[PDB]
């Protein structure tokens, strides 16, 4: 595809009175998950979730296991620090989420990097786009920001994101080339569903596509139907492809005023669909 | 702490045709916090061998999960997904509609 | 290949 991403997603959830926090880590290349770690699982190892990652030698699995376990410990500590910063009790359950990653172009060049945290579902701290300073969302987060400024955490993360992250992504793309580079276009069709004598639903379907990025829109007389479109979230089929549909309620007899529009990287050209009885 | 209610979609991997094996999906997304209960029902009863994807989250930090199982649809059998989350007064049941 | 994180 024209650009690619490598992303890791970390979730810690405290369990007061039931031991250490639940810690789940998942790694993705674009929309394809390739590793996982789960503190509840018996192996206590980073585990493969895509076939091409099993091409990695044993050094890899040992090293990635060491890092994700160290990460779990740090975010465990992080949950505690946050309780103190926010003056919250030890009785409540809380969530700490962390994401990082890099985007690179099809030319192999770095586009952007991310390194950011959320606490109980709200932005806590994030590396800004220029990778040189931090967006801290509230008073607590300024303490962390001052701490990370003094230790030059931004420079360490910039070096990681522009270096190892990109190197890793390129290597994964090579090893998983046969699947990771595909841009399968959506198979599209439209269905018609009468609601009454006055109205019917037109539903535009996109099926079998990868990557998940897609634009599915309705127009009426060449005009955006943004505030009258029912648009579901892009959803996994389970077999490595994605699905989406968009629908509009149209007055009987007015079907031909409507067109469905489909943009997807796999398409030679954007699609315009009409109801063809 | 922010709280967001799950979006719930129930759907087959492939277009259903009665008698042909397929996969029944329940995709729950946009929710927070992450603890959630999800059952696939066949005629009101919990299906047993149901698997799900590893917990992950979107740009806005809300979580998403895919629950799935093999199945062979018929003309008669009703399927549904039942979801409980702290944002819900009572469990939410969404019936499988083969046209959705 | 993952990076690292720091304490709050
Ligand atoms: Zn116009």
């Amino acid at each position: 595809a024209g650009s690619h991403s490598m992303r890791y997603f970390y979730t810690s959830v405290s369990r007061p009175g039931r031991g250490e926090p639940r810690f789940i880590a998942v790694g993705y290349v674009d929309d394809t998950q390739f590793v996982r770690f789960d503190s509840d699982a018996a192996s206590q190892r980073m585990e493969p979730r895509a076939p091409w990652i099993e091409q990695e030698g044993p050094e890899y699995w040992d090293e990635e296991t060491g890092k994700v376990k160290a990460h779990s410990q740090t975010d465990r500590e992080n949950l505690r620090i946050a309780l103190r910063y926010y003056n919250q009790s030890e009785a409540g359950s809380h969530t700490l989420q962390m994401m990082f990653g890099c985007d690179v172009g099809s030319d192999g060049r770095f586009l952007r990097g991310y390194h950011q945290y959320a606490y109980d579902g709200k932005d806590y701290i994030a590396l800004k786009e220029d990778l040189r300073s931090w967006t801290a969302a509230d008073m607590a987060a300024q303490i962390t920001k001052r701490k990370w400024e003094a230790a030059h955490v931004a420079e360490q993360q910039r070096a990681y994101l522009e270096g190892t992250c990109v190197d890793g992504l390129r290597r994964y793309l090579e090893n998983g080339k046969e699947t990771l580079q595909r841009t399968d276009p959506p198979k599209t069709h439209m269905t018609h569903h009468p609601i009454s004598d006055h109205e019917a639903t037109l539903r535009c379907w996109a099926l079998g596509f990868y990557p998940a990025e897609i634009t599915l829109t309705w127009q009426r007389d060449g005009e955006d139907q943004t505030q009258d479109t029912e648009l579901v979230e892009t959803r996994p089929a389970g077999d490595g492809t994605f699905q989406k549909w968009a629908a509009v309620v149209v007055p009987s007899g007015e079907e031909q005023r409507y067109t469905c529009h489909v943009q997807h990287e796999g398409l030679p050209k954007p699609l315009t669909l009409r109801w063809e009885p | 702490a922010i709280q967001r209610t799950p979006k719930i979609q129930v759907y087959s991997r492939h277009p259903a045709e009665n008698g042909k094996s397929n996969f029944l999906n329940c995709y729950v997304s946009g929710f927070h916090p992450s603890d959630i209960e999800v059952d696939l029902l066949k005629n009101g009863e919990r299906i047993e061998k149901v698997e799900h994807s590893d917990l992950s989250f979107s740009k806005d930090w809300s979580f998403y999960l895919l629950y799935y199982t093999e199945f062979t649809p018929t003309e008669k059998d009703e399927y549904a997904c039942r979801v409980n989350h702290v944002t819900l007064s009572q469990p939410k049941i969404v019936k499988w509609d083969r046209d959705m | 290949r993952a990076g690292f994180v720091a304490n709050f």
